[PDB]
């Protein structure tokens, strides 16, 4: 749809470049593309992600146009996080996909992703490095040797990100 | 605009 | 028989910002990252690979428009490019 | 006057392995991660970018030769590429 | 040297591609490109790390061909470290320069890199995150908007990185 | 070999 094809000239001309090394392509009849997107608008104790259904709208479409099936979830907890990731993990579509894309959006602080319950005297998020976890060869081998983007909407602390120079 |  | 293989591998995260800062967000616009992730998506999917196009990414936030905000490629381990051949 | 800029930025980190993982090195032959970033360097700093030369380095660990390893790139922030034009 | 040059004619059609986009490089006569390698070979409480010899003479003359003066600084503690960097952070020579190397290479945890005096009860490391703290457009603004570049040659564990797959 |  809205992203730019890429023409099949182009597209042999890349492949002749550097075919070795790229990830290699399954035929467009035969894979089924899975995508997930888990997306945090709600909260119990912290201002909401107003804006938030402006990004599910687009991801979602972009993926689909990618050619993925996306499954969206919203508002979850840490726990429902770690438990859906686990099914996306073993989800069948898996064998017959060529790459995955998972995406998050929500809060969150310096460490992890901040799930639905989270509070500053009560903890509930998700450590990136368990994302990474829950999706390697051991626990997802469907995904062996195949793309795994994940890509993350989310505050990583509190401080602006700038300092000054004189000029 | 807002704080994520 | 068995083989070995390498528990990580093929990863490649994008957060919307560096640790420690925070990520901007509009009501009715979304978030910045968001929005220009998909635009620029749209734009390069069919010519370059995915590390390419974050960099990409990473580089239209580079002039601080007030909402300063910079975009991290983390934990790569990306063997090789992966282009998203659009149309096929 | 004064202006904004971005606190972290055109950083890249390449580790010898991932989280968790150990590296290898030989007594008379040093460590197989460094061995192997010199070797691609001398070869490709004359025509890829750092960012490019580093994944060339993952790919040559992407065999599991035993004593298995995977280079892993962090932290990246480089908004543009960096090519080292050797000779000059 | 040893490292293939890069010629006039490539180098332009490099430059000509998507100058727009590449870090600009600074004249070979002004510029003083700084490097620095810390090596951790000798431990007080863990295995010496035989052939470290070898990677820092491999590292060295690279650099160097790439046009890098190397400082060299050996089994050193977090602490020392820590100190050395502020110190590489100050140095002037940074100012005509328009990149930088930090070449790490010791023992090492999953949080961060092994320094002389480390044991198992009583920690000797230095934070990964500390490095980038160290050299930001803050505590080094010499570099910003300049290439720095780590490379970091040490264990993040004890887990041997792999797992088997029935073939 | 050895470990790093």
């Amino acid at each position: 749809g809205n992203v730019k094809l890429c023409s099949l000239e182009e597209a042999q001309r890349i492949w002749k470049q550097k075919s070795a090394e790229i990830y290699p392509i399954m035929d467009k009849s035969s894979r089924t593309r899975l995508a997930l997107i888990i997306c945090n608008e709600e909260f119990d104790s912290i201002p909401r992600r107003t804006g938030a259904e402006v990004d599910i709208t687009g991801m979602t479409m972009l993926l689909q146009n990618l050619g993925y099936s996306v499954d969206v979830k919203k508002n979850l907890t840490a726990s429902d996080m770690t438990t859906e990731l686990e099914a996306f993990a073993h989800r069948p579509e898996h064998k017959t996909s060529d790459s995955t894309f998972l995406v998050f959006m929500s809060h969150g602080i310096r460490e992890g992703i901040c799930g639905k319950k989270h509070s500053e005297q009560v903890p509930d998020i998700l450590q990136l490095n368990a994302i990474f976890n829950m999706l390697n060869t051991k626990n997802c081998p469907s995904l062996k040797d195949k793309p795994k983007v994940i890509i993350i909407q989310a505050c990583r602390g509190d401080s602006p990100g700038v300092v000054w120079f004189k000029d | 605009w807002e704080h994520d | 028989a068995i083989k070995k293989a390498h528990i990580e591998k093929d990863f490649i995260a994008f957060c919307s910002s560096t640790p420690d800062n925070v990520s901007w967000r509009h009501p009715t616009m979304g978030s910045v990252f968001i929005g220009r992730l998909i635009e620029h998506m749209q734009e390069y999917a069919c010519s370059c690979d995915v590390e390419e196009i974050f960099r990409k990414v990473r580089f239209s936030f580079e002039q601080p428009a007030g909402r300063a905000q910079m975009p991290t490629t983390e934990r790569v381990t990306l063997t090789r490019c992966f282009y998203l051949f659009p149309g096929h």
